C-alpha cells in the first residue's frame, strides 16, 4: 500500500508526487428559482443529489402544477 | 352576494388591490383576469380600477 511521508507526499516510482484535494458539491437537496423565459414568471426547484443513484428532482411550473422526474426521465 | 345599491363592485377591486400588494410576490407576473358581461361595464372598471 503505497505509504505518505512526513512532507505530505506519496512517492511512486521513485518520483514524489502530491495528491491535491478536490473541491466538489456536497450530496444533499439543492433548491433553487428560475425566473421563467417565455411568460417571465417565477417557477423554484429542487434536486436530490447522492453519492450514489439517481436524480430524483421536483418542479412548480408556469401551469401551477407540481411534478417530478425519475432518473431525468 | 349581495345586491343593488351597496357597492359591490368597488369593494372588489378595493379587495383586488389589497390582495395584489400583500402578495404582490406571488402574483406580479400572473395578472388579474376581471371577466363582466359587457365591454360598457369593462371599461367603467378600468376606469375606476
Amino acid at each position: 500500500f503505497p505509504m505518505m511521508t512526513e512532507k505530505g507526499t506519496f512517492i511512486i516510482n521513485g518520483t514524489e508526487r502530491v495528491v491535491v484535494s478536490q473541491l466538489v458539491r456536497s450530496p444533499g437537496v439543492y433548491f433553487d428559482e428560475t425566473i421563467d423565459k417565455s411568460t417571465e414568471k417565477t417557477l423554484h426547484s429542487v434536486k436530490v443529489i447522492p453519492g450514489r443513484g439517481a436524480w430524483l428532482e421536483f418542479d412548480v411550473d408556469k401551469r401551477d402544477t407540481v411534478g417530478v422526474r425519475i432518473d431525468r426521465k | 352576494e349581495g345586491g343593488p345599491g351597496t357597492g359591490k363592485t368597488v369593494v372588489a377591486l378595493h379587495r383586488v388591490a389589497y390582495l395584489l400588494y400583500t402578495y404582490r410576490k406571488q402574483m406580479e407576473r400572473h395578472g388579474v383576469l376581471v371577466v363582466g358581461p359587457t365591454p360598457a361595464f369593462l371599461d367603467h372598471i378600468g376606469r375606476v380600477l
